Protein backbone atom coordinates (compact mmCIF):
# COMPACT_ATOMS: atom_id res chain seq x y z
CA UNK A 1 0.00 0.00 0.00
CA UNK A 2 2.39 2.67 -1.44
CA UNK A 3 2.76 4.81 -4.54
CA UNK A 4 1.45 3.14 -7.67
CA UNK A 5 3.55 2.05 -9.65
CA UNK A 6 3.68 0.44 -13.90
CA UNK A 7 2.88 -3.19 -13.13
CA UNK A 8 5.36 -3.94 -15.83
CA UNK A 9 8.30 -2.97 -13.25
CA UNK A 10 8.01 -5.87 -10.88
CA UNK A 11 7.75 -8.10 -14.41
CA UNK A 12 11.41 -6.82 -15.25
CA UNK A 13 12.28 -7.42 -11.74
CA UNK A 14 11.58 -10.80 -11.78
CA UNK A 15 14.17 -10.85 -14.97
CA UNK A 16 11.49 -10.49 -18.02
CA UNK A 17 12.78 -8.39 -21.16
CA UNK A 18 9.92 -6.61 -22.91
CA UNK A 19 9.78 -9.10 -25.63
CA UNK A 20 9.01 -11.50 -23.30
CA UNK A 21 6.59 -9.60 -21.04
CA UNK A 22 4.35 -8.74 -24.62
CA UNK A 23 4.61 -12.78 -24.92
CA UNK A 24 2.84 -13.52 -21.78
CA UNK A 25 -0.27 -10.98 -22.33
CA UNK A 26 -1.18 -10.60 -25.64
CA UNK A 27 -1.51 -12.76 -28.42
CA UNK A 28 1.07 -12.24 -31.52
CA UNK A 29 0.71 -11.60 -35.09
CA UNK A 30 3.18 -12.67 -37.61
CA UNK A 31 3.09 -10.88 -40.84
CA UNK A 32 5.09 -11.81 -44.04
CA UNK A 33 6.82 -9.77 -46.55
CA UNK A 34 7.09 -11.73 -49.70
CA UNK A 35 7.04 -10.73 -53.59
CA UNK A 36 7.23 -7.28 -52.88
CA UNK A 37 3.47 -7.14 -50.71
CA UNK A 38 2.40 -7.35 -47.26
CA UNK A 39 0.45 -10.71 -46.03
CA UNK A 40 -1.20 -11.50 -42.35
CA UNK A 41 -1.99 -14.57 -40.83
CA UNK A 42 -5.82 -14.03 -40.70
CA UNK A 43 -7.43 -15.24 -38.01
CA UNK A 44 -11.61 -15.16 -38.62
CA UNK A 45 -12.54 -15.39 -34.77
CA UNK A 46 -10.98 -12.41 -34.54
CA UNK A 47 -12.37 -10.41 -36.85
CA UNK A 48 -15.50 -10.12 -34.60
CA UNK A 49 -17.08 -6.47 -33.76
CA UNK A 50 -14.37 -4.86 -36.32
CA UNK B 1 2.41 21.15 -16.14
CA UNK B 2 1.71 17.70 -15.25
CA UNK B 3 1.15 18.20 -11.22
CA UNK B 4 -0.71 21.33 -11.75
CA UNK B 5 -2.86 20.36 -14.39
CA UNK B 6 -3.82 16.98 -12.84
CA UNK B 7 -4.77 18.32 -9.39
CA UNK B 8 -6.90 20.89 -11.13
CA UNK B 9 -8.54 18.92 -13.21
CA UNK B 10 -9.19 15.98 -10.74
CA UNK B 11 -10.05 17.86 -7.78
CA UNK B 12 -13.38 19.11 -9.19
CA UNK B 13 -13.73 18.95 -6.33
CA UNK B 14 -12.81 15.09 -5.09
CA UNK B 15 -16.43 15.19 -3.32
CA UNK B 16 -15.48 13.82 -0.37
CA UNK B 17 -11.73 15.65 -0.42
CA UNK B 18 -10.13 11.81 -1.91
CA UNK B 19 -6.76 12.43 -0.47
CA UNK B 20 -5.54 9.10 -1.16
CA UNK B 21 -5.33 9.60 -4.51
CA UNK B 22 -3.29 12.53 -6.15
CA UNK B 23 -0.70 11.63 -3.15
CA UNK B 24 0.64 9.53 -5.24
CA UNK B 25 0.61 11.20 -8.62
CA UNK B 26 3.57 13.19 -7.26
CA UNK B 27 7.06 12.28 -7.79
CA UNK B 28 10.37 12.49 -5.42
CA UNK B 29 10.60 9.74 -2.41
CA UNK B 30 6.75 9.18 -1.07
CA UNK B 31 6.08 8.41 2.54
CA UNK B 32 6.87 11.67 3.88
CA UNK B 33 5.78 13.46 7.42
CA UNK B 34 6.29 16.86 5.21
CA UNK B 35 4.39 17.60 2.18
CA UNK B 36 1.26 15.90 4.04
CA UNK B 37 0.12 19.19 5.58
CA UNK B 38 0.66 21.42 2.50
CA UNK B 39 -2.39 19.47 0.65
CA UNK B 40 -5.08 19.46 3.50
CA UNK B 41 -4.43 23.46 3.69
CA UNK B 42 -5.42 23.88 0.28
CA UNK B 43 -8.50 21.87 -0.67
CA UNK B 44 -10.91 23.33 1.47
CA UNK B 45 -11.26 26.67 3.49
CA UNK B 46 -10.24 29.67 1.36
CA UNK B 47 -11.98 27.65 -1.66
CA UNK B 48 -11.32 28.70 -5.64
CA UNK B 49 -8.94 31.57 -4.73
CA UNK B 50 -6.48 28.79 -3.11
CA UNK B 51 -6.14 26.58 -5.99
CA UNK B 52 -4.80 29.70 -7.48
CA UNK B 53 -2.14 30.31 -4.30
CA UNK B 54 -1.41 26.44 -4.70
CA UNK B 55 0.71 26.36 -7.79
CA UNK B 56 2.59 29.82 -7.55
CA UNK B 57 3.84 28.21 -3.95
CA UNK B 58 4.59 24.95 -5.70
CA UNK B 59 6.35 27.13 -9.00
CA UNK B 60 13.70 18.08 4.33
CA UNK B 61 15.64 15.92 6.36
CA UNK B 62 18.95 16.40 9.11
CA UNK B 63 21.03 12.90 8.91
CA UNK B 64 20.51 12.70 5.20
CA UNK B 65 21.33 16.50 4.63
CA UNK B 66 24.47 15.55 7.24
CA UNK B 67 25.84 12.84 4.96
CA UNK B 68 25.79 14.86 1.96
CA UNK B 69 28.30 17.45 3.17
CA UNK B 70 29.61 14.40 3.98
CA UNK B 71 30.05 13.16 1.36
CA UNK B 72 32.94 15.31 0.31
CA UNK B 73 35.54 12.37 1.04
CA UNK B 74 39.19 14.34 0.95
CA UNK B 75 40.21 10.46 3.12
CA UNK B 76 43.56 10.70 4.11
CA UNK B 77 46.29 7.85 4.44
CA UNK B 78 49.66 7.71 6.88
CA UNK B 79 51.52 9.94 4.43
CA UNK B 80 48.39 12.16 4.49
CA UNK B 81 47.80 11.69 8.31
CA UNK B 82 51.46 12.39 8.86
CA UNK B 83 51.34 15.56 6.69
CA UNK B 84 48.81 17.27 8.13
CA UNK B 85 49.95 16.59 11.25
CA UNK B 86 53.52 17.81 10.35
CA UNK B 87 51.74 21.19 8.96
CA UNK B 88 49.76 21.33 13.00
CA UNK B 89 53.61 20.88 14.75
CA UNK B 90 55.02 23.89 12.30
CA UNK B 91 52.54 26.00 13.31
CA UNK B 92 52.30 25.16 16.93
CA UNK B 93 56.39 25.65 17.18
CA UNK B 94 56.02 29.14 15.12
CA UNK B 95 53.66 30.69 17.27
CA UNK B 96 55.36 29.34 20.69
CA UNK B 97 58.87 30.87 19.32
CA UNK B 98 56.44 33.53 18.44
CA UNK B 99 56.08 33.91 21.99
CA UNK B 100 59.21 33.24 22.78
CA UNK B 101 60.44 36.45 21.38
CA UNK B 102 57.89 39.06 23.61
CA UNK B 103 60.25 39.39 26.56
CA UNK B 104 57.76 40.13 29.11
CA UNK B 105 56.13 37.03 28.52
CA UNK B 106 59.64 35.30 30.04
CA UNK B 107 59.29 38.24 32.83
CA UNK B 108 55.57 37.74 33.50
CA UNK B 109 56.82 34.08 33.80
CA UNK B 110 59.57 34.89 36.47
CA UNK B 111 56.99 36.95 38.03
CA UNK B 112 54.17 34.55 38.37
CA UNK B 113 56.65 31.81 39.21
CA UNK B 114 58.19 34.12 42.42
CA UNK B 115 54.48 33.61 43.23
CA UNK B 116 54.16 30.11 43.05
CA UNK B 117 56.99 29.88 45.37
CA UNK B 118 55.81 32.48 48.02
CA UNK B 119 52.42 30.57 47.94
CA UNK B 120 56.56 18.37 39.82
CA UNK B 121 59.89 18.62 41.68
CA UNK B 122 60.04 21.52 43.68
CA UNK B 123 64.03 21.51 43.40
CA UNK B 124 63.51 20.77 39.76
CA UNK B 125 61.04 23.93 39.66
CA UNK B 126 63.67 25.81 41.44
CA UNK B 127 66.52 24.29 38.61
CA UNK B 128 64.84 25.37 35.25
CA UNK B 129 63.07 28.53 36.60
CA UNK B 130 66.87 29.10 37.97
CA UNK B 131 67.97 28.49 34.10
CA UNK B 132 65.47 31.02 32.56
CA UNK B 133 66.02 33.56 35.25
CA UNK B 134 69.86 33.34 34.42
CA UNK B 135 69.88 33.58 30.75
CA UNK B 136 67.41 36.20 31.35
CA UNK B 137 69.48 38.42 33.16
CA UNK B 138 72.82 37.81 30.78
CA UNK B 139 70.46 38.63 27.94
CA UNK B 140 68.78 41.82 29.83
CA UNK B 141 72.54 43.26 30.09
CA UNK B 142 73.34 42.88 26.97
CA UNK B 143 70.64 45.27 25.79
CA UNK B 144 71.57 48.29 27.15
CA UNK B 145 75.01 47.72 26.75
CA UNK B 146 75.04 47.34 22.95
CA UNK B 147 78.25 45.42 22.70
CA UNK B 148 77.80 43.32 19.83
CA UNK B 149 75.35 45.45 17.94
CA UNK B 150 72.44 43.22 18.29
CA UNK B 151 74.82 40.46 16.32
CA UNK B 152 75.66 38.33 18.69
CA UNK B 153 73.92 39.65 21.23
CA UNK B 154 70.46 38.36 19.28
CA UNK B 155 72.30 35.10 20.23
CA UNK B 156 72.22 35.63 23.50
CA UNK B 157 68.49 36.53 22.89
CA UNK B 158 67.37 33.96 20.78
CA UNK B 159 69.28 31.19 23.34
CA UNK B 160 66.90 33.19 25.80
CA UNK B 161 64.38 32.41 23.40
CA UNK B 162 65.62 28.17 23.50
CA UNK B 163 65.83 28.55 27.29
CA UNK B 164 61.68 29.46 27.24
CA UNK B 165 60.82 26.77 24.45
CA UNK B 166 62.37 24.51 27.49
CA UNK B 167 59.06 25.28 29.31
CA UNK B 168 56.50 23.13 29.00
CA UNK B 169 53.30 25.31 30.37
CA UNK B 170 49.66 24.69 30.80
CA UNK B 171 47.16 25.01 28.22
CA UNK B 172 45.69 28.40 30.70
CA UNK B 173 48.78 29.69 30.95
CA UNK B 174 49.60 29.75 27.14
CA UNK B 175 46.20 31.23 26.46
CA UNK B 176 46.70 34.09 29.00
CA UNK B 177 50.08 35.10 27.32
CA UNK B 178 48.67 35.15 23.87
CA UNK B 179 45.81 36.58 24.59
CA UNK B 180 47.69 39.36 26.95
CA UNK B 181 50.09 40.09 24.06
CA UNK B 182 45.89 40.44 22.06
CA UNK B 183 44.81 43.47 23.80
CA UNK B 184 48.60 45.10 24.04
CA UNK B 185 48.67 44.68 20.37
CA UNK B 186 44.72 45.69 20.47
CA UNK B 187 45.55 48.97 22.61
CA UNK B 188 48.61 49.40 19.89
CA UNK B 189 45.71 49.89 17.05
CA UNK B 190 43.74 51.26 19.11
CA UNK B 191 46.09 54.28 19.64
CA UNK B 192 47.13 54.30 16.14
CA UNK B 193 43.80 54.05 14.27
CA UNK B 194 42.90 56.91 16.78
CA UNK B 195 46.10 59.16 15.59
CA UNK B 196 44.80 57.95 11.84
CA UNK B 197 41.04 58.36 12.70
CA UNK B 198 42.32 62.32 13.77
CA UNK B 199 44.63 63.28 11.41
CA UNK B 200 43.14 61.78 8.27
CA UNK B 201 39.16 62.61 8.35
CA UNK B 202 38.96 65.13 11.16
CA UNK B 203 41.95 67.50 9.62
CA UNK B 204 41.31 66.62 6.21
CA UNK B 205 44.68 65.06 5.72
CA UNK B 206 44.85 62.37 2.68
CA UNK B 207 45.43 58.72 3.52
CA UNK B 208 48.47 59.09 1.05
CA UNK B 209 50.07 61.70 3.55
CA UNK B 210 49.43 59.96 6.44
CA UNK B 211 51.49 56.16 5.30
CA UNK B 212 53.98 58.62 4.13
CA UNK B 213 54.63 60.46 7.24
CA UNK B 214 53.02 58.30 9.88
CA UNK B 215 54.68 54.82 9.18
CA UNK B 216 58.13 56.05 10.16
CA UNK B 217 58.79 56.34 14.23
CA UNK B 218 55.29 56.11 15.00
CA UNK B 219 56.25 57.31 18.65
CA UNK B 220 58.07 60.25 18.65
CA UNK B 221 56.84 63.76 17.54
CA UNK B 222 59.54 64.21 14.74
CA UNK B 223 56.78 63.44 12.44
CA UNK B 224 53.90 65.38 13.73
CA UNK B 225 55.40 68.76 14.00
CA UNK B 226 57.18 68.03 10.56
CA UNK B 227 53.25 67.62 9.44
CA UNK B 228 52.16 70.86 11.08
CA UNK B 229 55.14 72.52 9.75
CA UNK B 230 54.65 71.42 6.15
CA UNK B 231 52.49 74.39 5.81
CA UNK B 232 50.03 72.08 4.08
CA UNK B 233 46.46 73.00 3.68
CA UNK B 234 45.31 69.96 5.79
CA UNK B 235 48.31 70.88 7.72
CA UNK B 236 46.57 74.03 9.97
CA UNK B 237 43.67 71.58 11.11
CA UNK B 238 46.05 69.34 13.27
CA UNK B 239 46.55 72.41 15.80
CA UNK B 240 42.69 71.22 16.50
CA UNK B 241 44.26 67.96 17.83
CA UNK B 242 47.73 68.71 18.55
CA UNK B 243 46.94 67.47 22.18
CA UNK B 244 44.87 63.95 21.27
CA UNK B 245 47.53 62.95 18.68
CA UNK B 246 50.20 63.83 21.51
CA UNK B 247 48.27 62.35 24.10
CA UNK B 248 48.13 58.99 21.54
CA UNK B 249 51.77 59.05 21.02
CA UNK B 250 52.69 59.71 25.00
CA UNK B 251 50.42 56.43 25.47
CA UNK B 252 52.05 54.30 22.35
CA UNK B 253 56.20 55.41 23.86
CA UNK B 254 54.23 54.18 27.30
CA UNK B 255 53.51 50.60 25.39
CA UNK B 256 57.27 50.89 24.37
CA UNK B 257 58.27 51.29 27.64
CA UNK B 258 56.08 48.56 29.16
CA UNK B 259 56.95 45.70 26.00
CA UNK B 260 60.18 46.82 26.05
CA UNK B 261 60.44 46.32 22.82
CA UNK B 262 60.54 48.30 19.15
CA UNK B 263 57.16 49.56 18.25
CA UNK B 264 58.63 49.03 14.66
CA UNK B 265 58.69 45.26 15.32
CA UNK B 266 55.89 44.12 17.68
CA UNK B 267 53.35 44.32 14.77
CA UNK B 268 55.53 41.35 13.29
CA UNK B 269 56.33 38.87 15.67
CA UNK B 270 52.89 39.47 16.60
CA UNK B 271 51.98 38.42 12.96
CA UNK B 272 53.83 36.01 12.73
CA UNK B 273 52.18 34.08 15.63
CA UNK B 274 48.54 35.07 13.95
CA UNK B 275 49.92 32.94 10.80
CA UNK B 276 51.07 30.22 12.88
CA UNK B 277 47.55 30.04 14.94
CA UNK B 278 45.71 30.25 11.74
CA UNK B 279 48.14 27.33 10.09
CA UNK B 280 47.46 25.19 13.03
CA UNK B 281 43.98 25.62 13.43
CA UNK B 282 43.54 25.32 9.82
CA UNK B 283 45.36 21.87 9.51
CA UNK B 284 43.35 20.67 12.66
CA UNK B 285 40.32 21.32 11.00
CA UNK B 286 41.45 19.27 8.02
CA UNK B 287 42.16 16.29 10.31
CA UNK B 288 38.82 16.54 12.07
CA UNK B 289 36.93 17.27 8.74
CA UNK B 290 39.22 14.13 7.13
CA UNK B 291 38.58 11.12 10.22
CA UNK B 292 34.44 12.40 10.16
CA UNK B 293 33.89 9.26 9.55
CA UNK B 294 34.94 7.04 12.50
CA UNK B 295 32.48 9.35 14.30
CA UNK B 296 29.21 8.12 12.34
CA UNK B 297 30.49 4.39 12.22
CA UNK B 298 31.39 4.06 16.24
CA UNK B 299 27.92 5.77 17.26
CA UNK B 300 26.05 3.77 15.28
CA UNK B 301 26.71 0.96 18.50
CA UNK B 302 25.55 3.35 20.94
CA UNK B 303 22.12 4.35 19.54
CA UNK B 304 19.31 4.05 20.65
CA UNK B 305 20.04 4.76 24.51
CA UNK B 306 18.13 8.06 25.64
CA UNK B 307 19.67 10.51 22.91
CA UNK B 308 19.35 10.12 19.34
CA UNK B 309 21.66 9.48 16.04
CA UNK B 310 22.47 13.33 15.78
CA UNK B 311 23.66 13.65 19.24
CA UNK B 312 25.30 10.75 19.90
CA UNK B 313 27.12 11.74 16.53
CA UNK B 314 28.36 14.82 17.63
CA UNK B 315 29.44 14.16 20.56
CA UNK B 316 31.51 11.73 18.60
CA UNK B 317 32.72 14.77 16.51
CA UNK B 318 33.54 17.29 19.46
CA UNK B 319 35.35 14.34 21.24
CA UNK B 320 37.43 13.59 17.71
CA UNK B 321 37.94 17.52 17.77
CA UNK B 322 39.63 16.89 21.43
CA UNK B 323 41.49 13.44 19.99
CA UNK B 324 43.09 15.83 17.31
CA UNK B 325 44.47 17.90 19.72
CA UNK B 326 46.58 15.63 21.53
CA UNK B 327 48.27 13.84 18.88
CA UNK B 328 51.83 13.80 16.97
CA UNK B 329 52.86 12.55 14.17
CA UNK B 330 56.12 11.46 15.39
CA UNK B 331 53.88 8.64 17.10
CA UNK B 332 54.34 5.16 16.51
CA UNK B 333 50.45 4.70 17.39
CA UNK B 334 47.92 5.24 14.48
CA UNK B 335 45.13 7.84 14.75
CA UNK B 336 42.26 5.87 13.72
CA UNK B 337 42.34 3.46 17.40
CA UNK B 338 43.54 6.46 19.47
CA UNK B 339 40.81 9.17 18.54
CA UNK B 340 38.27 6.16 18.33
CA UNK B 341 38.63 5.95 22.31
CA UNK B 342 38.31 9.70 22.98
CA UNK B 343 35.13 9.44 20.41
CA UNK B 344 33.71 6.50 22.99
CA UNK B 345 34.77 7.90 26.40
CA UNK B 346 32.67 11.33 24.79
CA UNK B 347 29.79 9.73 23.83
CA UNK B 348 29.39 7.75 26.71
CA UNK B 349 30.66 10.62 28.67
CA UNK B 350 27.20 12.31 27.58
CA UNK B 351 24.67 8.96 27.12
CA UNK B 352 25.51 9.05 31.01
CA UNK B 353 23.75 12.52 32.10
CA UNK B 354 22.39 14.21 29.40
CA UNK B 355 19.78 11.53 28.94
CA UNK B 356 16.74 11.32 30.95
CA UNK B 357 14.82 14.13 32.60
CA UNK B 358 16.23 13.68 36.47
CA UNK B 359 20.19 13.68 37.17
CA UNK B 360 22.29 10.92 37.71
CA UNK B 361 25.68 9.97 38.65
CA UNK B 362 28.19 7.77 36.89
CA UNK B 363 28.45 4.92 39.44
CA UNK B 364 24.75 4.96 39.59
CA UNK B 365 24.56 4.00 35.88
CA UNK B 366 27.31 1.47 36.05
CA UNK B 367 25.29 0.32 38.72
CA UNK B 368 22.33 0.31 37.45
CA UNK B 369 23.93 -1.77 33.61
CA UNK B 370 26.01 -4.09 35.74
CA UNK B 371 22.43 -5.18 37.56
CA UNK B 372 20.44 -5.87 34.45
CA UNK B 373 23.79 -7.78 32.84
CA UNK B 374 23.44 -9.97 36.02
CA UNK B 375 19.70 -10.37 36.33
CA UNK B 376 19.09 -11.11 32.54
CA UNK B 377 21.05 -14.40 33.51
CA UNK B 378 19.38 -15.33 36.48
CA UNK B 379 15.75 -16.01 34.97
CA UNK B 380 17.54 -17.70 32.13
CA UNK B 381 19.90 -19.78 34.41
CA UNK B 382 17.34 -21.44 36.44
CA UNK B 383 13.91 -21.49 35.23
CA UNK B 384 12.16 -19.09 37.58
CA UNK B 385 12.10 -14.94 37.62
CA UNK B 386 14.59 -13.80 39.18
CA UNK B 387 13.54 -12.86 43.26
CA UNK B 388 15.44 -9.10 44.36
CA UNK B 389 16.65 -10.97 47.53
CA UNK B 390 18.78 -13.33 45.51
CA UNK B 391 19.43 -11.30 42.80
CA UNK B 392 20.83 -8.85 45.51
CA UNK B 393 23.26 -11.78 46.79
CA UNK B 394 24.75 -12.50 44.26
CA UNK B 395 26.46 -8.68 44.32
CA UNK B 396 28.37 -6.74 46.95
CA UNK B 397 25.71 -4.17 47.84
CA UNK B 398 22.92 -5.41 50.56
CA UNK B 399 19.47 -5.42 49.14
CA UNK B 400 17.60 -2.09 49.93
CA UNK B 401 20.15 -0.29 48.05
CA UNK B 402 19.25 -2.16 44.67
CA UNK B 403 15.47 -1.25 45.84
CA UNK B 404 16.60 2.53 45.75
CA UNK B 405 18.05 1.82 42.92
CA UNK B 406 15.25 0.68 40.67
CA UNK B 407 13.53 3.71 41.97
CA UNK B 408 15.67 5.94 39.93
CA UNK B 409 15.18 4.09 36.39
CA UNK B 410 13.05 4.99 33.64
CA UNK B 411 12.45 8.63 32.13
CA UNK B 412 9.48 7.69 33.82
CA UNK B 413 6.16 7.89 32.40
CA UNK B 414 4.88 11.07 30.52
CA UNK B 415 1.33 12.61 31.27
CA UNK B 416 0.14 12.96 28.16
CA UNK B 417 -0.12 8.98 27.80
CA UNK B 418 -3.38 7.38 26.95
CA UNK B 419 -4.98 5.71 29.74
CA UNK B 420 -8.77 4.69 29.71
CA UNK B 421 -8.88 5.37 26.05
CA UNK B 422 -11.86 7.51 26.48
CA UNK B 423 -12.58 10.51 24.39
CA UNK B 424 -10.03 11.46 25.10
CA UNK B 425 -8.14 10.02 28.26
CA UNK B 426 -5.01 11.48 29.69
CA UNK B 427 -2.62 9.96 32.39
CA UNK B 428 -2.09 13.79 33.75
CA UNK B 429 -5.72 14.60 34.26
CA UNK B 430 -6.31 11.80 36.70
CA UNK B 431 -3.43 13.36 38.84
CA UNK B 432 -5.11 15.63 41.70
CA UNK B 433 -4.07 19.08 43.07
CA UNK B 434 -2.55 18.77 47.01
CA UNK B 435 -1.06 21.91 47.30
CA UNK B 436 -4.17 23.68 47.57
CA UNK B 437 -6.86 23.61 50.66
CA UNK B 438 -10.30 23.08 51.09
CA UNK B 439 -12.34 25.80 50.69
CA UNK B 440 -14.46 24.16 53.52
CA UNK B 441 -10.78 24.47 55.62
CA UNK B 442 -10.08 27.71 54.67
CA UNK B 443 -13.51 28.70 55.30
CA UNK B 444 -12.81 27.13 59.04
CA UNK B 445 -9.62 28.95 59.18
CA UNK B 446 -11.45 32.21 58.51
CA UNK B 447 -13.78 31.47 61.48
CA UNK B 448 -11.07 30.29 63.45
CA UNK B 449 -9.64 33.80 63.21
CA UNK B 450 -12.44 35.50 63.76
CA UNK B 451 -13.68 33.33 67.04
CA UNK B 452 -9.94 33.96 68.57
CA UNK B 453 -10.54 37.20 67.67
CA UNK B 454 -13.81 36.90 69.71
CA UNK B 455 -12.54 35.02 72.70
CA UNK B 456 -9.79 37.46 73.70
CA UNK B 457 -12.40 39.88 74.07
CA UNK B 458 -13.48 38.65 77.24
CA UNK B 459 -9.79 38.69 78.61
CA UNK B 460 -7.94 41.23 80.46
CA UNK B 461 -5.07 43.58 78.70
CA UNK B 462 -2.94 41.80 80.84
CA UNK B 463 -3.53 38.46 79.68
CA UNK B 464 -5.02 38.86 76.26
CA UNK B 465 -1.48 40.27 74.99
CA UNK B 466 0.25 37.67 77.23
CA UNK B 467 -1.57 34.45 75.74
CA UNK B 468 -1.08 36.90 72.36
CA UNK B 469 2.10 37.47 72.53
CA UNK B 470 3.70 34.07 74.16
CA UNK B 471 2.01 31.60 71.47
CA UNK B 472 2.68 34.71 68.93
CA UNK B 473 -0.63 35.79 66.64
CA UNK B 474 -1.63 38.77 64.96
CA UNK B 475 2.06 39.69 65.73
CA UNK B 476 4.04 37.61 63.33
CA UNK B 477 6.82 37.01 65.62
CA UNK B 478 6.36 35.61 68.55
CA UNK B 479 8.39 35.37 72.04
CA UNK B 480 9.21 33.68 75.40
CA UNK B 481 8.78 34.05 78.63
CA UNK B 482 12.02 36.46 79.23
CA UNK B 483 11.03 38.54 76.38
CA UNK B 484 7.70 39.40 77.89
CA UNK B 485 8.84 38.80 81.44
CA UNK B 486 11.34 41.99 81.03
CA UNK B 487 8.45 44.30 78.80
CA UNK B 488 5.84 43.73 81.82
CA UNK B 489 8.38 43.93 85.00
CA UNK B 490 7.78 40.38 86.71
CA UNK B 491 9.83 37.86 85.12
CA UNK B 492 9.18 34.53 84.00
CA UNK B 493 6.92 32.28 86.40
CA UNK B 494 4.89 35.49 87.35
CA UNK B 495 3.97 35.40 83.25
CA UNK B 496 3.34 31.79 83.27
CA UNK B 497 0.98 31.83 85.84
CA UNK B 498 -1.58 34.62 84.21
CA UNK B 499 -0.55 32.81 80.88
CA UNK B 500 -2.01 29.18 82.81
CA UNK B 501 -4.63 31.13 84.46
CA UNK B 502 -6.74 32.32 80.76
CA UNK B 503 -6.29 28.66 79.73
CA UNK B 504 -8.12 28.07 82.72
CA UNK B 505 -11.05 30.55 81.49
CA UNK B 506 -11.49 28.18 78.17
CA UNK B 507 -13.56 25.26 79.87
CA UNK B 508 -16.45 26.37 79.50
CA UNK B 509 -16.99 28.03 75.89
CA UNK B 510 -17.84 25.30 73.02
CA UNK B 511 -16.62 27.56 69.89
CA UNK B 512 -12.77 26.68 70.43
CA UNK B 513 -13.86 23.21 71.37
CA UNK B 514 -15.63 22.41 68.61
CA UNK B 515 -13.30 24.06 66.69
CA UNK B 516 -10.75 21.58 67.95
CA UNK B 517 -12.17 17.99 66.22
Amino acid sequence: RRRKLPATIILRALNYTTEQILDLFFEKVIFEIRDNKLQMELVPERLRGE
Amino acid sequence: QSQLKLLVTRGKEQGYLTYAEVNDHLPEDIVDSDQIEDIIQMINDMGIQVMEEAPDADDTDPVRMYMREMGTVELLTREGEIDIAKRIEDGINQVQCSVAEYPEAITYLLEQYDRVEAEIDPELAREKFAELRAQYVVTRDTIKAKGRSHATAQEEILKLSEVFKQFRLVPKQFDYLVNSMRVMMDRVRTQERLIMKLCVEQCKMPKKNFITLFTGNETSDTWFNAAIAMNKPWSEKLHDVSEEVHRALQKLQQIEEETGLTIEQVKDINRRMSIGEAKARRAKKEMVEANLRLVISIAKKYTNRGLQFLDLIQEGNIGLMKAVDKFEYRRGYKFSTYATWWIRQAITRSIADQARTIRIPVHMIETINKLNRISRQMLQEMGREPTPEELAERMLMPEDKIRKVLKIAKEPISMETPIGDDEDSHLGDFIEDTTLELPLDSATTESLRAATHDVLAGLTAREAKVLRMRFGIDMNTDYTLEEVGKQFDVTRERIRQIEAKALRKLRHPSRSEVLRS
